[PDB]
RNA sequence: GGUUGUGAUUUUAAUAGCUU
RNA sequence: AAGAAGCUAUUAAAAUCACA
């Protein structure tokens, strides 16, 4: 499950770094910083919550 | 290959010294003891731009008071402030307490008024 | 009991309070008694003397020693020839009637309750618990209030960067006291008394109050020694961050109040020379403030260290390459003509100024840094120099590319159940926009240390023998083995090419001319720090310096020879060279076991090793690598070859991200030498704590006459001479070797001492390394990540992030490492960047991950097993989808066995 | 633009050597 | 016999991993 998710994550950034969503800070270190602290999570559904608020910012530019 | 890497190293060497501000340099070095000046205090003693990335809005206000800013014993005047993104900020936003908004390493582009 | 005190409160006004009647207190208290039976500096219980409270201060205390009826005469005579200076406390002296016979009584009046040296040696041998002295003097200073105390952390120096404010507050009190004991010596010397001055006859209040030992002479022929009154203070003396009262400059340089020339001051000799003189006028070492005057390699140490202690007071603009204008290819351009270093002093470039000529001054600093404009960043407690014409421009961390057949084949295999104890736990973590710069701020860890110089020359010489096996010296050009195509060749020679060109470029004969010329000047150089894609544990960023081309080409051609032998030799105590495989872990793990008696194993690890670096000791393990250039150079051109290297590795201007910096200190990896003088740093440090241990043994107590012969020995060569006898160093060489064995590997090692011994504190524990990292390495060394393996059959708990298991065969018992098996997998999910085209990298990946993971084949747990199969299973699905060097367990096995 | 060390593997080439 | 390969190392380069 964690790992289900966990793994999930890196492609999202993927896609992301291929926007170059680099361009503004704010989004990158946004996101980068849920990135890495789901990376760390222990619990499933906190992981699963910030995986969701990954998965609406990146709908948001497609 | 020879020829061109140091053909490269002259030309990088050249453009160092077309961009030296030789004169600047001179009128402050030799007063020193044998015209001997750390390396590390040189530009800010002779350099005529001044950059300074601040922190956030607390740090804008320390550094300046009225658009200018006093560092190596001289006045420095603010002309143009960037944020990260290297868009233009005009002084009107950072100013107003709304920069909370902005984006906080604001980079500013000083300069030396004698 | 009243009548006694009447005595003493006729004059007290009577304001005082006994602590449990007339009777003596029961306290331990810390001490420097060198004696014919004793000779130590622990603590120890001495109920000779009563101690009053005085209710007037808060904590001012009157104590009266109630003996030596015989030597009031001696004390009163003594009191009162040194009673008219300022530095001692005031004494009372009478007789008392008890039972059968009187005896004499000196009162001290409001003495405060812990002597000088109660501090020093509790700051020294600090510990988390049992600290209850260290809290008491810091409320009683008034440095924090008892609630300060409730951050359980808060003695931690990089969790609580307030703790070095608390701290600082100390530094007034230091001050004071050497003062008070430059007056005292004075005095002594005039009065005409001898002796010896140690902490325990000094108070906080600065005073001293204990004359018993001194001896009575002509007036102003006294001679007093304070050898080991100084020197046990230095760590504290640095630590405190006292002489802080002293700085040249007073104004901030953003501030208004303040002056554009006064920049250019860089001398400083007379203010330092003043300095010492002020507070160190009775340390009878002659004191050098440029080194290059040093005549001994041990001088450099003694100087430097000193150095290194008034650089607090001095600017930190003041150091850096010492540049001038000169009159170059017909452009008169700013040239480098000198470098002031931190602790060396100020060095002069010998010669004044052909590609062997001109291609240094495309490298130097000197020329670009003038050339750009001024740059402030904020961002970084460390300095910041100037930024290039373009601008500042920050760069970011893109995350790994996540390997989705490789995931679900471990999800087919049944691996990420529910079942817990086993999951991914490394991922390519990315990093903000501009993570460099930010991780270059935790340099600002690497506050300065001084070391104490009397006990660690001892130490220098003893480390010193551990690397007397080896063999080094200069070697030309052509003999010289390059890694071609180096990756990288810093900021100002990346552009144009890889190191390769620049070596094919110069000729062998030009490369030599440019060593003998680094042979007799400074030649700085930048470092362009830089990221690093790669996996981790941790959020953490990493960046690495890669060190310009003339460094490394210089700097390998100075210590390749020495270097060379340190990874040939075998069986040594550093390890850097040996294998893991073919059984080589065994063997370093059998002869580190060896010859111990009653072995457990211990470890531990230096947090923020790499910025913590106290600078200091780096250059003291720059000495040791380069002493072996007996022949081919002489001293001058020795000391300009170690300037050269702390001119390249320790305050080099630093780019990154277009802004240029001056790194505080710290070690930089990009260097040839960074494991290698790692690991003389750890042996350093291992050993300390040996010496630190052992002198505060109880001699008294002891009945290992060896052990007591020892350290009588090694007291009486730290404080009590001038040049360490060798006899002593190889007899202690040889006892550390035999009940206190190290493995060393770069900055991390195992240690197999003798329980007995250690339990005695005759031999250097835990909490040894836990005083030592704290008053040397100024870092806490959190008990967590240390550990401790009371039965050596079990291994060590970790070497080199590497477990060890024991296995039994009809080869016998053997010990096999076994990493991680979650890093592994992750290891096998995460890559760097986009696998290439050809999948055949894949293989190469997946089988040596199996080579390193073919070990869990024998571990006990069912479920690491699984994962070495499943990794061959996995290999063997890749390999098919495109035999028996990859295809066969046996060929893992083999790189297992013996020869 | 993506460091230097020290192990290790794989391939490739050269070098010789051995065996068939 | 040549020749041929196989094997064996040594050397060199590349590629790749682990470790600090
Ligand atoms: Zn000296
Ligand atoms: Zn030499």
């Amino acid at each position: 499950k964690l790992t289900d998710i966990k793994c999930s994550n890196v492609v999202l950034l993927g896609c992301l770094s291929s926007m170059n969503v680099s361009a503004n800070s704010t989004e990158w270190a946004y996101c980068v910083d849920l990135h890495n602290k789901i990376n760390l999570c222990n619990d499933p559904e906190k992981a699963q919550e910030m995986l969701l608020a990954l998965l609406a910012f990146f709908l948001s530019k497609n | 290959r020879k020829s061109k890497v140091v053909s490269a190293m002259h030309s990088l060497l050249f453009g160092m010294l077309r961009r030296l501000d030789m004169s600047s340099v001179d009128t402050i070095l030799n007063l020193a003891k044998d015209g001997v000046v750390p390396l590390s205090v040189i530009p800010a003693v002779s350099a005529t731009k001044l950059n300074i990335v601040t922190s956030d809005i607390d740090s804008y206000n320390r550094i300046q008071r009225e658009g200018c800013v006093h560092y190596a014993g001289t006045i420095w005047n603010i002309i143009d402030i960037k944020d990260n993104d290297g868009k233009v900020v005009h002084v009107k936003e950072v100013t107003a307490q709304n920069a909370e908004s902005l984006s906080w390493p604001l980079v500013l582009g000083c300069e030396r008024i004698v | 009991d009243m009548a006694y005190l009447n005595r003493v409160r006729g004059s007290s006004a009577a304001r005082l309070e006994p602590c449990n009647g007339t009777d003596t207190q029961h306290v331990y208290r810390a001490f420097d008694i060198y004696n014919k039976d004793v000779a130590c500096l622990g603590k120890f219980l001495k109920v000779n003397c009563v101690r009053l409270k005085n209710l007037d201060k808060h904590d001012a205390f009157y104590v009266v020693k109630r003996c030596t009826k015989s030597a009031m005469e001696h004390e009163q005579s003594i009191y009162s020839r040194l009673e008219k200076c300022g530095a001692v406390a005031e004494h009372d002296f009478f007789t008392w009637k008890d039972g059968r016979a009187i005896y004499g009584n000196v009162c001290r009046k409001d003495l405060t309750e812990y002597t000088m040296m109660d501090l020093c040696y509790a700051l020294r041998n600090f510990d988390e618990n049992n600290c209850d002295v260290l809290k008491s003097i810091l409320i009683k200073v008034g440095a924090c209030e008892e609630s300060y105390f409730n951050n359980k952390v808060w003695f931690d120096p990089v969790e609580n960067e307030d703790i070095h404010r608390v701290y600082a507050l100390l530094g007034t009190i230091v001050s004071r006291a050497m003062l008070k004991c430059v007056k005292f010596c004075d005095a002594m010397v005039e009065q005409g008394i001898v002796g010896v001055v140690t902490l325990d006859n000094q108070d906080l209040n600065g005073d001293f109050y204990d004359f018993g030992d001194f001896t009575c002479s002509i007036k102003g022929m006294g001679i007093p020694i304070c050898t080991s009154y100084y020197s046990y203070m230095m760590p504290v003396m640095g630590m405190t961050n006292c002489l802080a009262s002293e700085c040249f400059v007073k104004s901030d340089i953003f501030g208004e109040d303040f002056k554009s020339y006064d920049l250019l001051e860089y001398d400083f000799t007379e203010h330092k020379t003043a300095l010492f003189n002020k507070y160190f006028k009775y340390w009878g070492l002659q004191y050098h403030p440029n080194c290059v005057d040093c005549s001994d390699e041990q001088c450099i140490v003694h100087c430097a260290n000193f150095n290194t202690l008034f650089s607090t007071t001095i600017p930190i603009t003041a150091f850096g390459p010492l540049c001038r204008k000169c009159w170059i290819d017909g452009v008169p351009l700013v040239t480098t003509a000198g470098y002031h270093f931190k602790q060396l002093g100020i060095v002069w470039n010998n010669d004044l100024n052909s590609i062997n000529e001109l291609l240094q001054f495309c490298s130097d600093p000197a020329l670009l840094i003038a050339s750009s404009p001024a740059l402030v960043d904020q961002r970084t407690v460390c300095f910041s120099v100037a930024a290039l014409g373009t601008g500042m421009t920050n760069q970011t961390v893109k995350p790994g590319h996540f390997n989705k057949e490789f995931y679900d084949f471990l999800l087919e295999q049944g691996f990420f159940s529910e079942g817990s104890e086993l999951t991914l736990k490394h991922f390519f973590f990315a990093q903000k926009g501009d993570a460099a710069v930010k991780d270059f701020d935790y340099y600002r860890y690497n506050r300065p240390t001084v070391l104490d110089i009397c006990q660690a020359r001892v130490v220098y010489q003893i480390v010193q023998r551990y690397f007397d096996i080896y063999e080094g010296g200069c070697i030309t050009a052509k003999e010289v083995v390059v890694t071609n195509l180096n990756k990288s060749a810093g900021y100002p020679l990346n552009k144009f090419g890889k190191a390769g060109l620049y070596y094919e470029s110069l000729s062998y004969e030009e490369q030599d001319e440019l060593y003998a010329y680094t042979k007799r000047n400074i030649l700085p150089t930048m470092t362009q720090l830089n990221l690093k894609y790669a996996i981790s544990g941790k959020e953490r960023a990493r960046t690495v310096g890669g060190v310009s081309l003339l460094s490394t080409m210089t700097t390998r051609q100075y210590h390749q020879k020495h270097l060379k032998s340190i990874v040939n030799t075998r069986g040594a105590s550093v390890v850097i060279g040996t294998t893991k495989f073919y059984g080589g872990w065994d063997n370093m793990l059998k002869n580190l076991i060896d010859g111990v008696e009653n072995p457990c194993l211990m470890g531990w690890d230096y947090p923020k090793c790499d910025r913590a670096l106290p600078n200091m000791i780096r250059m003291i393990s720059a000495m040791i690598l380069g002493s072996k250039h007996t022949t081919c150079c002489s001293s001058t051109d020795r000391f300009f070859r170690l300037c050269n290297e702390l001119a390249q590795v320790l305050t080099e201007v630093v780019y990154s991200n277009g802004g240029f910096y001056l790194k505080p200190g710290g070690t930089t990896s990009g260097d040839a030498t960074t494991a290698y003088a790692n690991s003389v740093f750890n042996i350093f440090q291992a050993v300390s704590a040996n010496v630190n241990k052992l002198l505060s043994v109880d001699s008294n107590v002891c009945h290992n006459l060896e052990v007591k012969q020892l350290q009588r020995k090694l007291y009486e060569c730290c404080y009590r001479s001038t040049t360490v006898d060798d006899q002593f160093v190889v007899e202690y060489y040889g006892y550390l070797r035999k009940h206190f064995s190290m493995m060393i590997l770069s900055d991390d090692g195992v240690v197999c001492y003798n329980n007995d011994y250690a339990s005695l504190g005759y031999v250097a524990d835990l909490n040894a390394f836990k005083a030592v990292l704290y008053y040397q390495n100024n870092v806490f060394m959190s008990a967590s990540k240390c550990w401790i393996e009371p039965d050596i059959n079990k291994g060590p708990h970790e070497f080199c992030s590497q477990h060890t298991m024991q296995i039994v065969d009809k080869d016998g018992t053997y010990y096999l490492p076994y990493p991680d098996p979650s890093r592994i997998l992750s290891a096998g999910v995460f890559v760097d960047d986009v696998v290439k085209t050809d999948a055949v990298v894949l293989l190469e990946r997946y089988v040596s991950l199996a080579i390193d993971a073919y070990p869990l084949s024998k571990h006990e747990n069912p479920e690491y097993k699984k994962v070495f199969y499943v990794l061959l299973d996995w290999v063997k699905h890749l390999y098919k989808t495109l035999t028996a060097k990859f295809w066969d367990e046996s060929f893992y096995a083999n790189m297992y066995e013996k020869s």
